[PDB]
């Protein structure tokens, strides 16, 4: 067809170097961080990953913000439903809006 | 302020800069325990004030989160909220009352 912009860029001595980490390695680091913060909590950022059930981890998180930890233990299904609904709303907003 | 749980730091002078010595707290030797969110006793649910419920296989203890220091589950380190019919994963145990030997003596 026609001459591209990038061929005219490269023919005049202007190149683009690739990054050191490929996107697979970025996704691997992101998956490792997600698996650590789901399975262990904040213990993997200070040393060895210490396993804990996720309900008890979220009870610790509620205890950190000034709410007593039983409020999760009588509202666990509602809190899980609210988290799933918010994740679905994020997915819908990313699929709809592109700006 | 370093990696770990920060305790203290010490400045040192360097050419065109500064050097910090961050003293941190790192957990070392781990162990596996069986845990529960609450303890059912006399139709009531007991949650720990500070700490976590653990079990070595036969008995149930309560210990702090960052160090293994087990102790007996009493009414002075647990609080009561509701019954046992709502909390998922509640186990059965007994809760010691310190007033019972003092009343009997
Ligand atoms: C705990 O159990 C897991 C699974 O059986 C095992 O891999 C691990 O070595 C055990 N010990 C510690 C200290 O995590
Ligand atoms: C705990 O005790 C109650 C009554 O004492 C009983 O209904 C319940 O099944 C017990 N829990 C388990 C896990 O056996």
């Amino acid at each position: 067809a026609a001459r591209d912009l990038i061929c005219a860029q490269k023919f005049n001595g202007l190149t683009v170097l690739p990054p050191l980490l490929t996107d697979e390695m970025i996704a691997q680091y992101t998956s490792a961080l997600l698996a650590g913060t789901i399975t262990s909590g904040w213990t993997f950022g200070a040393g060895a990953a210490l396993q804990i059930p996720f309900a008890m981890q979220m009870a610790y998180r509620f205890n950190g913000i000034g709410v007593t930890q039983n409020v999760l233990y009588e509202n666990q299904k509602l809190i899980a439903n609210q988290f799933n609904s918010a994740i679905g709303k994020i997915q819908d907003s990313l699929s709809s809006t592109a700006s | 302020c370093g990696k770990g749980y920060h305790l203290m730091s010490f400045p040192q002078s360097a050419p065109h800069g500064v050097v910090f010595l961050h003293v941190t707290y790192v957990p070392a030797q781990e162990k596996n325990f069986t845990t529960a969110p609450a303890i059912c006793h006399d139709g009531k649910a007991h949650f720990p004030r500070e700490g976590v419920f653990v079990s070595n296989g036969t008995h149930w203890f309560v210990t702090q989160r960052n160090f293994y220091e087990p102790q007996i589950i009493t009414t002075d380190n647990t609080f009561v909220s509701g019954n046992c019919d709502v909390v998922i994963g509640i186990v059965n145990n007994t809760v010691y009352d310190p007033l019972q030997p003092e009343l009997d003596s």
